[PDB]
């Protein structure tokens, strides 16, 4: 009577969702902090040029 | 048992490619603020040279 | 029971072969990634 570990598969469920949230977190602020600091920074350089 | 074996061995191998895309995002942060404070520190050193 | 063991069998080797195609497909992603470490690294 082979047992699948239920307590394992909702234990990597969850990690794999937090991962699937780190990766959603690291892409959104690379969307909102660094991308629109850096777009600035180069659109205010070649508007003074 | 290998099923579960080899499954893990995946995830592991999912959880490594997420570890190195926020790492090489640090890298490129780095070196992108390094370099504003090579860039700066220079404007300041040669503004001192005009009092000679 | 038998349901679940026949999709615990067919999920494991699922993963297993998508994870193998995000690793093979292409330059793959675990190439282009460390072409572009070494270049910040450089």
């Amino acid at each position: 009577g082979v047992r699948l570990d239920l307590q394992y598969l909702h234990g990597k469920a969850k990690f794999e969702s937090e991962v699937l949230t780190r990766l959603r977190n690291m892409r959104h602020k690379i969307k909102r902090e660094d991308l629109v600091s850096i777009e600035k920074i180069i659109a205010d350089r070649e508007r003074e040029w | 048992p290998d099923c579960a074996s080899n499954m893990d061995n995946a995830l592991m191998r999912m959880e490594s490619l997420e570890a190195e895309m926020e790492e090489v995002t640090e890298q490129i942060l780095t070196w992108r603020e390094q370099q504003k404070t090579a860039f700066q520190m220079n404007s300041d050193a040669n503004s001192s040279c005009i009092t000679a | 029971e038998l349901e679940s063991i026949a999709q615990f069998t067919e999920t494991s080797e699922n993963i297993v072969d998508v994870v193998r195609e995000r690793h093979q497909s292409k330059s793959t992603l675990c190439e282009k990634m460390k072409e572009l470490r070494q270049s910040y690294e450089a």
